Formats: structure tokens, C-alpha cells, sequence
């Protein structure tokens, strides 16, 4: 509860920060400053060219992608102040989304996601964002992002965006983001109408793994999106003393949009086990049809065959003699025998 | 006006052997039914209420049970002094009213 | 510690009055219900009426509606049985008991007798 | 701008003026007449039924100066629904809602209300509505609600919407008591796709009164704007009314969802006494089978011989055989 | 005016005047004679036991002022429970349950009240009803009904109808408990039948108690002044008492459910020792008639001579296959 | 506000919901920065004169179904009926409120 | 005494924490019970265990609004010191949320390896 | 002695890392042939894995 420091790790030197993703293909550095009058863009690769922004009284939004390049994040925590233990964090991938309030910052930790068709599986980015004075830094593990409307408004000037401060930038950020996840949300329900067509009109056996696996990706939707919604609600309550009181409505818009996300997930996550549901019932009848067949052929036969191997052996006594056209009667008997057990089995609605 | 009959009127039953008393409601009374154990010459004591909750201080020997408008006192094991008089009754109205009594013999 | 006494008993002639009164050790009136059960020889137990002293709630049995008056005292802790008009049918041992409410459903309720009197005989 | 709606059908402008006084009805075949109406002292309930021409709803927008992105809004069909109040308007869409027997399935109808000034606009799909209650107490003098504001039409609105989606989740309870006599008298295999397209209509049902409970209670909670007051206590029956529309949705995907389990179980219990069968059948015949096998191989000599002609005696071996597995299957609930 | 009910046998008028004084009773067919009732000061309570008729009413709504739509409402049983407040009179619309032991069924009837000057106005679509107590509470002085106005009436009659509310859940207990001890003593088939049908009976008790409650919450909240304050703690009482019924339906709603998972995790396990019956016996029997049955040829290739006892030592064979059968099944622990 | 009216039971009466009637015992654990007391009873005259004490104090009250002593203490201290009908309400769910 | 309110309320929910515990423990053995011998016992025992993690899911939701309530509109009776502290045991209750989620996730994970197990041993 | 302690605990733990190495080796052979031949071992070794986890949870937790 009390107290931060660096954890040790037994494999690495003490002061050692790691990074924990798998991205390691790219790196570069977006500068988007801001004002209410003009706007300068660039990027770069110098870490050093970021740095003066600190100071900048109009607000700025730094960009680092590939954040496996752990030495600019060290440069811009030390120039920035920022906790080692916080850029710790920024380098630890496997996480959930988080926020914690310091003294000079905000630190928030989100979750951005690529559904890919065709490989049912679900891919996570984790991008990182610290609101500290007139200065937003956002740090992502590779390229592709949600924060392109973001972007065109700051170029264009539209909306609102560019008459205030940095406050007003993290809610877009977020908000974006939010988006995005609604469209996530959008193209599971595509795959989820894909799946249900599939069980109910032809069930083979990869109706199991295709299922099996949706479920999964939801369970981990779930686990990703309750921190989510545990962070927006902090922001918009806490309200920390960065925020100025004036862009909290817009958090708690962001918070009902994450509600809306949950209920969603929910509703996704009792369809898939109808789906699984029905999918049992049908392999139930499919197995009740085939012994049911198999049943009624040997209720006919065996009994039917032991009673004809009764007679059809030899023994000193037996009646030998033709009592009245006995073979005939005995064909006529098990014929009746059979047409009594078909109307048997008719009578229990069977086949 | 709920009435409760008790069968049998009166048991014979020797120590440690299973006891049975059964109580039948005229009406219909959810569970506010109690059991009442009165040795003669005093004051009646109370065993069983919600017709299956032991009263504290009471021997684990006793419990109730209910199946629909039947109620009925078991006890498990008898004991010297378990020879007493048993009475049912019903809570379910303010018009209290009380069963026949079941007198348990040597 | 919780005790009810009980006094008031007596021989009246048929037609007569008499008041039985309960008094309450250990325990508040207020609280609690009391309640009043007799015992004709060789009968079973007979409830006669019931009280809660908080509220002015009353209740009493069919066989001795009318005749038969309770009230009770908070500041004396002592549940009275104004009985009146008597009949031979009227004899009997009158006990004296408080109870508690226990919870069923929401819409059930019953009591039960935890404590009761030593008794009075009435003729 | 664009019709996203799929209805393209005769389009009905049914304007309603009422006041404590007197009170006027006119269907009207254009536009222009329905302009006056927007100053009046008196309120008006304009109803602009289909929406398959953007030149009307335009020409309204712009005569009642509302802002193009409501009637983007407006346009926009597949959207869950959603109360936005502006400084000078509120804006709000419903959905209704109908269910058709036979063919199990139910069609959405995205409803649009304006309030503004003393006008309360309403923009529908096709002709027919859940408004008629409205109506009648509109033209009889009925009620409370000619002698109140356009805030009270919009609170009556609202309700006839829900007490609409109260018949019809009856609707769905029937079709609910239908299926569970269909699983318990006569179950089938069609029984798991008529219990999948329940669930899904009760799921869309769950989707589509959710933000409806969240927009009535973003308008209880507060914030009037335009709303003179008086009339947010009417609107509190309305939020209930959804809690308990929520509510009866949820108890039915329970009953349903029991339903199919009830199914699953009927289908295994088949199964366990086609086992059953099975079982009794080879057991009774197979061992019988072997002993007319042993006794009975075909040997120049047979040891037994003409044992007291015991040919009916092996028959009796047989049947002792026989009714010793009968009594076993017996002995347990077989 | 059309009814849509399905009670179309009786009709009969029950009139009950009462004061301070003395009380009148009469039961009249004659329509003309209960109007001159409404200008007495004294209470008065007509009661129409059927509605089928439909020239009753109309004359009735007709004298005592009542609006047509209103008596539309009277005539349409089919109708959700509902309080309408107006200037001259007060209109509720209630239901009555009655439910069978013998069959378990839960069957509503809907009751009609209007109070407008001191007549409460009873309108009931069959024979059967539930105010008795109120009845004889009138005939005979016992209680403060006599004392006030027709609105202490409506209270009595809500009180009567909630106290029998509370009469059906005592029976609904009964049949629980039943139930409850026959699921954990003898399951069997029509118990899953009966466990469904007693949860869509207590969803429907929980669907028509929640408009009974909101009916009682808006009688004594928003007092109207009709009704007066000298009664409202009343219905606030019996507000109440309608809470603890819906507690006790949600309840039972809760427990009931359970009992049908019980028979459902109590199936699906029947299947695997008759298999492994079927399967030993099968492994058993195979082989051994294949044999006896392979020397049963009659090939006659085969020396005819009997050898060293041929049959008997293929009998060993058959018993040392089946010996050693068992014990691998005994290895396996089949 | 107000007590709720259940019908079947006299009005204004407090019922203990649950289901266990066994033991009753109050501890009074009196602290301060100093010195602190220990103090378990079966009286609550005895655990009464605590409202007024300046040091911090826990009332450790076992056994509800003493309704009497519930009562009591909340005529004493004050506590609103609802509170108590809601504190012997067994069937319930976590909740917080807050009174002047 | 604010600070001994926050002390309750904190031994409480480390006793949550233990009972979720001791219910991580029962899930470990229903699981070796399900996999190695299905038998009615078994899914009887997962479907007790499903019941009362959907009462333990309806207890701890409410917690956490109470504990919201307590830390955030801070009523005069709770000490601006004592509010750093409610904020500790509003964390913990999400945690204690988490994990019964998982728990119900699991469970129905195991409803299904039920069927799937006797299934095998029919396959056999 | 205190010290010691500490190191007694610190060696405790570098063989449990020691004891993870061979179970992170384990665990890719077996998950390799799940993922390549579905033979009747592979789920006996699976199964053994877990319990070994469990234990390894219930021992690593307190
Ligand atoms: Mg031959």
C-alpha cells in the first residue's frame, strides 16, 4: 500500500528496465503542437528533439512508437521526471489497463485491438499515455493506431480541440480509442452471426474450435474491458487536480460508452453459449438417430435368430414329422414376430 | 378457526426406540407450527418451532418436519424422561389454537 | 432470570369477576407478547387471548370473546385477564407466556412460546 | 441527405392542434400548409409519416431551424436509441417494435421526437403507430393533457410507446407458452431452432430497451431544459415502467433458456432408454444364442444323448435362463 | 361498446347503503331502482357481479357521469391494472386470482372500481368475488367502515383483495413444499411438468402484483382530492403489504427455479453401466458362438472320431475363454 | 421513513429475520492513545453510558435475535427505527447510509 | 473511530480474500474430479459451486458501492485522513470482483468438461 | 544469523527457478506432440503436468 520502488529481477542487473512486447520491427517520434491560433507537425528519430517541448506553454502531443527502444524512454522519464517504476510499466506489455495519479502526472495504461478474419484469433496493443503539464506522451509498441480523427481535427481545426488544453487532448485520446472498440465490438458480432448460420445449417466438428475460441476471445474482451471501465470511472470521480474541472462531463460520456462496451460483451459472450448449446442438441439427436437404427435392427433380428436356431438344430426328439405345413408356419411365425415388433416400435413414434 | 388434529391420542413406547407423533392442519399454515412437551403439574416446554427449528437448550433427540399440511414429532431415541404429554399448534393467525395432546407411555 | 409470576386465582361463584394478573421478571412487556393459555383437568391447553403492549393490539379466542378483557401495565411490567360472566366451563388452569416472532416468508410469520408461568387455578 | 430506411410508400403529414377549447385535425397533401403551425400559441402535434423523400424533412428542419446533424439523426434508421437535448430542442428516437405470428420474427420502426417552441414533431417509417390511445384522448378531451404543454404530449408519447412494448412482450409470452407445449407434448428436432430464434428475439429485445431505459433515465434525472416543469414527476412512472420492461425480458430468456435445458434432458433420457433397450434385448438373447450353439453343435455324438427326451427339457433350460435375466433386469428400475 | 371477456352466464346487481344508523341490502335486477342512490350523503356500494350485459353499464356510466372510453376500459378485461384520476371520480382497474389445489391453474378475473360521490361503483364480470369479509364487516357493526366515507369502501375492498392475494400464496407455499419433498423423494416425468408450469404461474403473479403495487403507490403517494388525507395511511398499509407479497413471489420465484435443476443434474448418467453390461456381455458371447459354431459346420472334413472327449475339452476351451475374459474385465475393473 | 406494515404482526413491531438463536453477548472494548478496556456483558445498562465517552469505543453486540436489546441501544443512541427494522433484516444486501 | 470503521471494514474483506481462497481450492479438486471419474456427485458439486459463486457475485457487487460511497462523498462522520485509507479496501473489492468472474468462467468451463469427459468414456 | 536466514531462503528459491527451467521444457515436448500426434500419452503426461502445477501453486502462494 505504501512505498514504490524498482521490483528485482533475479536474471538482470539491478537497474535493468526491460521490454516485454514482441515489436521490435520500427521506431519513430510524432510531434503534434498545438494552438489556438497555428499548429507545428513533424517527426523525427533524435530523442532530443522532443525534449524542449517540455516547457512549451501550448499544448503538445509526443508520439513514440517502439517503445523497444528502451533508452528513449529512459531519456524522456529522466528529462520529464517521470517515476522509473512508472516506466517500468510502460515497458511491460503483459499488464491491464490501469491509471494512478502522481503529484506532477497521470499515468494510463490502455488497450487497443485488431480483429483479424480468416484467423479467428484477436491481436492486443498496449499504448501508454502521461498527461503532465502542458505536454501528452503517448507510447505505443508499433505502428497503426485509432487516433488518426484526432489528428485531421488538430490539422483542419475542427472542433473544439485546439482552443484548449492538453486535458481536452487525453479525452480525445480516449474517446478515440473507446471507438475503435465499438467497431471491435462491430466485427465480432459479424463473426458471430457467421458462427451461428454455421450451427444452425451445417455442424461439422469445427464448429467446436471456431466456438471454443470466440468464447475465449470474448473471456479475454471481458478481462481487457473491466479495468477499462475501473479507469474511466477513477478519471471522471477522482478528478485529479490536471483535469481543471471542466472536461469532466466529457470522461463521464467516455464512461458510458465503456458501460455500453460491457453490456455488449455480455450479451456476446450468452449468445456463444446458445450457440454451444445447440450445437450438443444436435449432436444428441445425430447419435440418437444412428442407435436408435441400430437398436431397432437388432431388437428384429437376434431375438428372431436365436428363436429360427432353436429349430435348426438336430436332436433324437423333435418334430420331424410335418405337423401342418410346418416350415411355412414357422416363416409365417417369424414374420409375424417381425411385423409385431415394427408395430411395437411404430407405437413409440420410432422409425 | 384452524384446527389441528393429533394421531395418535395416546403411545406406548419403551427406551431408546423411535417415536412418531404426527400433527394434521384443518386449514393451511405455512410453517408456524410448535411443539410443547408438558410433564404433569407444570408448565408446558417448548421444543420445536417453525415445525422443523430445535429450541435452544433443547436434546438433539427431537426434531419436526413438514410435508404440505402434515407435521409430525420424531423422536430418536426415547428416554425416562420423555414420558410426557406433546401438543401442536398453529401461528399463522392471531386465533391461536392448540392440538388434542399425545401422551406417551411406558 | 426470566420468570413470570402469576396471581389472582380463586373460587368465584358462576356469574362472577375476577382479574388474573401476570408479573413480569427479567424482561420488559413492551418488547414482548403475552399471552394467556389455560388448562381444564384433564384437557388439553386452551389459548385463551394475547396482547402487545407497544401497540394497543388484542386478540382473543372465540369461546371467551366479549367476556373476556387484557390489558397490561408498562410502568408495572403486569399483563392483566379481566374475566367476566364465568361459566363451569370456565375452570380451569390459567397460564401465563411470552413470545417472539420468527420469520418464515416474507409474508408468513409465527410465534412461539419461549417462557412460560407456574399457573393459577380458577373454579 | 440519404434514406437509410427500406419503406418507400404513400407519406401522410397528420397535423393535430388542440387546445382546452377546441381542436383541429387536417391530413394535408403538402408541406407548405404545415409551416404556419410552427409560432402557434396553441400546441401542435405534427405527425410526418414516411421519411422516403429528404426534401420534406429538410424544408421542416430548416423552417424550424434544427441543426443538420438531428436530421443526419433522423435519416440514420440503424442506431440504438438516444436523447440529446440542445439549448433551443430536444431531440429523441424511439424504436417500435411489432411481432408477427407464423413466421417468427419482428420488425423495428425508428420514431423521432422534436420538441420545440409548442410543436412536437414525429417522423415515421410507414403508416401505422402505437399513438392511437394518444388520440382518443387527444379528440374525446380526455385526460389532462389538453390542457397542459407539448411536454406533457411528449410524456404521453413515450408512455403509449411503453405500454405498446407491454403488449408485446405478451405477445412473446404466448409464443413462450406455445414452444413450451411444443417441448413437453411433442418434442422435436425443430424445437432447438424454434428455442435459438426466441432467444434472439428476446436478445434484440434486450438491446433495444436498455438505451431506452437509459434515455428515460437521462430525462427523469434532472436537467430540463426546455421541459416547464410539473411534468419530470409523470416521467418517473415512465423509468419504472422500463425497469420492470427489462426485468420481464430477462425472466423470459430464463424461462427460455430452462426450456432448452428441459429439452437437452428429455433428448438424453431417449437416448438412456434406447440404451436400456438395447441392453435387455442383447443380454436376453445373446447367451441364449451361445447355449443353442453349445447345445446344439453339430457331433456325430452327443454325450447327452435322449436324456428322458430332452429336447423340451433344453427348452425349459431356456426359459429358466431366460426368466433369471427377466428378475435381474427386474430387481433394479429397469 | 363491445366485451371481450369470456363470461357471458349470469347477471345480478348487489346494492349495500349503510351509515352510522342502519345498514340496506337488496339484490335487484332492475336497473332503474340503484340510480336514485347517488344523491343519498350517507356511503353506498353497488355491485354489478356481471358486465356481459352491456346496456347495465352504459345506462350506469351514463347517470353517473363516467366517460365512454372509461367504460371501454370497464368492458376490456384484457387490460394491465391501472389507477386513472378525474375531477368527479376516481377509476381503478384491479384483477382477481383464484388457484386450485386439485389442478394446479392460475386463472384472473378483472374487477372494476369507481368512487365518484359516495357510490363505489363495483363492476365484476362473473359470480365468485372476494369482499365478503367487507360484507359482513357492513352488516354487523365491527369496525370504523360505518363510520366514514365511500373512500374507507375502496380501501376495504383493496385490503379484502390483498388479503386473499395473501390466501393464494399461503396455497402456492403448500404446493412448494409438495413439490420440493417430491423432487428429493421420487423424481419422475410429470414433476418437471409441474415444476414449469408453478414458475410461469409465480412469473405471472410477479407480472400482474407489480401493477397492483404501483396502483396502491399512486392511491396514497399523490393524494387526490377525492380520496382524502384522513385515509391515505391506509393504503400506505396496504402499499406494504402488496411490497411483501412481490417479496414472497420473487422468493418463491427463486426457490422453484432451483428444484428444476435438480432434475435436470440428476439425469444424463443412466448410459454408461448398461453400456458396459452390453459390451461385457457382448465381448463374452462373440467368440464363444463364433466357436461351436465353426466345428458346428457340419464340414464333415474333419475326422468323424470322437477323439479324446472333442466336445467336452471344446467346453473347457469355452470356459477357460470366459475365465480369462473375466479377469481381464477384473483387471480393468469393469 | 416510517416502519413498514406487515400484515400479521401488531403495528411498530421489530422481528429478527434470521435463523440463529443461540448465544447473546455484548463487548465493550473502550481505547484511547494510553490505556484501553476490555468489558463483555450480558447487561446492557452496563454498555449504555458509552455514547457520551470522549475516547473511541466498539460495541461489539452478538446475538439479534434479543430484539429487545437492539431496541434499546437505539432509543439510546438515537438510531432511527428503519435503521433498526433494516439492521434485524437478515434478507438483504450490503448497503451504506448516511444520516445527520 | 472512523479509522476503526476503515479496520472493520479491512478485516472483513481480508476474510473475502481467504474465502476466495479456500474456493480456489474446491475448484482445483472439482477439476481433478471432473477429468479423472465423472459421476452425478460431480456435477452436482459444480452446480452447488456455480450457485454460490452467483450469490457471492450478488454480495460483492454491492461492496463496492458502499465502499465508493464511503470514501468519495465524504460525510462529515468519516475524517478527510481516513478517506486515503477507504480507497485501499475499494481496490481490494475490485480484485475480490475479479476473481469471482474468473471463477464463474471456470465453472462453466467445467459444466462443459463434464459432458466432454463422459463422452470419452463412452468413446472407450 | 539473520542473514543466514536470508540466504537460506534466497537458495529455496533460485532451485524453484531451477525447478521451473524443467517444466517450461516439459511443457514445450508435450505441447509440441498434443499439437503433432493426439497419442493415448500425451494425456496422461498433460494431466500429470496439472497436477504438478497445482501443487506447484498451492506450494509457491503461501
Ligand atoms: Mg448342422
Amino acid at each position: 500500500m505504501e512505498e514504490k520502488r524498482l521490483s528485482a529481477k533475479k536474471g538482470l542487473p539491478p537497474g535493468t528496465l526491460v521490454y516485454t512486447g514482441k515489436y521490435r520491427e520500427d521506431f519513430e517520434i510524432e510531434v503534434m503542437n498545438y494552438s489556438i491560433e497555428e499548429f507545428r507537425e513533424f517527426k523525427t528519430t533524435d530523442v532530443e528533439s522532443v525534449l524542449p517541448f517540455r516547457d512549451s506553454s501550448t499544448p503538445t502531443w509526443i508520439n513514440i512508437t517502439g517503445i523497444h527502444r528502451t533508452d528513449v524512454v529512459q531519456r524522456v522519464g529522466e528529462f520529464f521526471g517521470i517515476h522509473p517504476l512508472v516506466l517500468e510499466d510502460i515497458l511491460n506489455v503483459h499488464q491491464r489497463p490501469k491509471v494512478e495519479f502522481f503529484e506532477n502526472y497521470v499515468f494510463i495504461v490502455l488497450k487497443m485491438f485488431t480483429y483479424d478474419k480468416n484467423l479467428h484469433e484477436l491481436e492486443s496493443e498496449q499504448v501508454s499515455l502521461i498527461l503532465t503539464k502542458n505536454c501528452v506522451l503517448m507510447f505505443q509498441e508499433k505502428i497503426g493506431d485509432v487516433f488518426d480523427p484526432v489528428r485531421e481535427r488538430i490539422r483542419y481545426n475542427r472542433g473544439i480541440i485546439r482552443k484548449k488544453r492538453a486535458d481536452y487532448l487525453l479525452y480525445s485520446l480516449i474517446d478515440a480509442l473507446v471507438d475503435d472498440y465499438f467497431v471491435l465490438l462491430e466485427k465480432i458480432d459479424d463473426e458471430i452471426d457467421v458462427l451461428e448460420e454455421e450451427v444452425l445449417e451445417r455442424p461439422e466438428k469445427e464448429t467446436v474450435q471456431r466456438t471454443h475460441q470466440l468464447k475465449r476471445n470474448l473471456v479475454e474482451l471481458r478481462k481487457t474491458i473491466w479495468p477499462l471501465r475501473e479507469v474511466l470511472s477513477s478519471l471522471y470521480r477522482d478528478v485529479p487536480p490536471l483535469i481543471e474541472k471542466e472536461t469532466v462531463p466529457y470522461f463521464r460520456d467516455v464512461y458510458d460508452h465503456t458501460i455500453q462496451i460491457a453490456d455488449t460483451v455480455e450479451t456476446f459472450r450468452d449468445i456463444v453459449s446458445g450457440l454451444l448449446d445447440v450445437y450438443l442438441s444436435s449432436v444428441s439427436n445425430k447419435t440418437n438417430e444412428v442407435m436408435k437404427v441400430l437398436t431397432i435392427i437388432a431388437t428384429i433380428f437376434m431375438p428372431l435368430t436365436f428363436i429360427a436356431g432353436i429349430y435348426g438344430m438336430n436332436f433324437e426328439y423333435m418334430p420331424e414329422l410335418r405337423w401342418k405345413w410346418g416350415y411355412p408356419v414357422v416363416l409365417a411365425v417369424m414374420g409375424v414376430i417381425a411385423v409385431i415388433m415394427v408395430v411395437y416400435f411404430k407405437k413409440k413414434k420410432w422409425l | 378457526d384452524i384446527q389441528m388434529t393429533q394421531s395418535p391420542s395416546s403411545l406406548s413406547a419403551s427406551v431408546g426406540d423411535r417415536v412418531t407423533i404426527t400433527c394434521r392442519a384443518s386449514q393451511s399454515v405455512s410453517s408456524a407450527v410448535a411443539w410443547y412437551q408438558q410433564k404433569p403439574g407444570k408448565a408446558p416446554k417448548l421444543l420445536i418451532y417453525s415445525a422443523s427449528s430445535l429450541y435452544s437448550g433443547v436434546p438433539s433427540r427431537f426434531s419436526g418436519s413438514r410435508s404440505g399440511t402434515d407435521f409430525t414429532l420424531t423422536i430418536s431415541s426415547l428416554q425416562p424422561e420423555d414420558f410426557a404429554t406433546y401438543y401442536c399448534q398453529q401461528s399463522s393467525s392471531s386465533l391461536i389454537t392448540f392440538g388434542q395432546g399425545t401422551k406417551v407411555e411406558i | 432470570e426470566v420468570q413470570l409470576v402469576e396471581s389472582g386465582g380463586g373460587l368465584v361463584q358462576p356469574g362472577g369477576s375476577l382479574r388474573l394478573s401476570c408479573a413480569a421478571s427479567g424482561f420488559n412487556v413492551s418488547y414482548y407478547s403475552i399471552h394467556w393459555v389455560r388448562q381444564a383437568p384433564g384437557k388439553g391447553l386452551e389459548w385463551v387471548a394475547s396482547i402487545s403492549s407497544s401497540s394497543g393490539s388484542t386478540s382473543y379466542a372465540d369461546s371467551v370473546k366479549g367476556r373476556f378483557t387484557i390489558s397490561a401495565d408498562t410502568s408495572k411490567n403486569t399483563a392483566y385477564l379481566q374475566m367476566n360472566s364465568l361459566r363451569a366451563e370456565d375452570t380451569a388452569v390459567y397460564y401465563c407466556a411470552r413470545s417472539y416472532w420468527y420469520y418464515i416468508w416474507s409474508y408468513s410469520y409465527g410465534n412461539a412460546m419461549d417462557y412460560w408461568g407456574q399457573g393459577t387455578l380458577v373454579t
